């Protein structure tokens, strides 16, 4: 008996060498089946972006509720973001955020000097919901410094 | 449906095989792990 997730989630990938959907998973068992067979951020190519968003939310202009919403971002040294990425995924698919209904998905951006992980959220103007997400994410990660919020 | 991190992690090593309906196209070969099952 598989363990169903509250939402289905879709991995998307932007290959540097644009944003393509990879696979939509709907159980804990399916999550690990895919996660254990794709590169962790430490082994992704520079300028690659790996997305995990709720099913039927595209990380694109197509869904302005998320595309024009809030973004919480954390910077990691290059190649030091693997655990932060996994813990972000487990917190999302496990529905562990008190205000998780505002969470659209997360993305890891592998760049030359740093790895970035962002959570895209709806309702950026809901100060209380955004603060709750940012505070909980810092707890799930236990990060010492910079958790940055952006609103368009 | 809520799952703690430790509960989710209990399954991690039990599912190493790619789903059979997972299509590995050429343009995403660079995403796949060095070793797949």
């Amino acid at each position: 008996q598989p363990h169903p997730l509250e939402h289905s989630w879709t991995f998307w990938f932007d290959n540097p060498s644009s944003i393509r959907p990879i696979y939509t998973f709907s159980t804990v068992e399916e999550f690990w089946s895919v996660y254990n067979n794709i590169h962790h951020p430490s082994k992704l190519a520079m300028r690659a972006d790996l997305y995990c968003f709720k099913h039927k939310i595209e990380p694109k202009w197509e869904d302005p509720v998320c595309a024009n919403g809030g973004k919480w971002t954390v910077n990691f040294p290059r190649g030091k973001s693997d655990n932060g990425w996994l813990y972000t995924l487990l917190a999302m698919i496990g529905e562990q955020f008190d205000c998780g209904d505002e969470i659209c998905g997360a993305v890891v951006n592998v760049r030359s000097g740093q790895d970035k992980i962002s959570i895209w959220t709806k309702n950026a103007s809901n100060e209380a919901a955004q603060a709750s997400i940012g505070k909980q994410w810092k707890e799930f990660l236990d990060y010492n410094e910079s958790i940055g919020f952006i609103f368009h | 449906k809520k799952y703690s991190r430790d509960f989710l992690l209990k399954f991690a090593e039990q599912f190493l095989d790619l789903p059979h309906n997972f299509e590995v196209t050429s343009d995403i070969e660079s995403l796949m792990s060095t070793h797949t099952n």
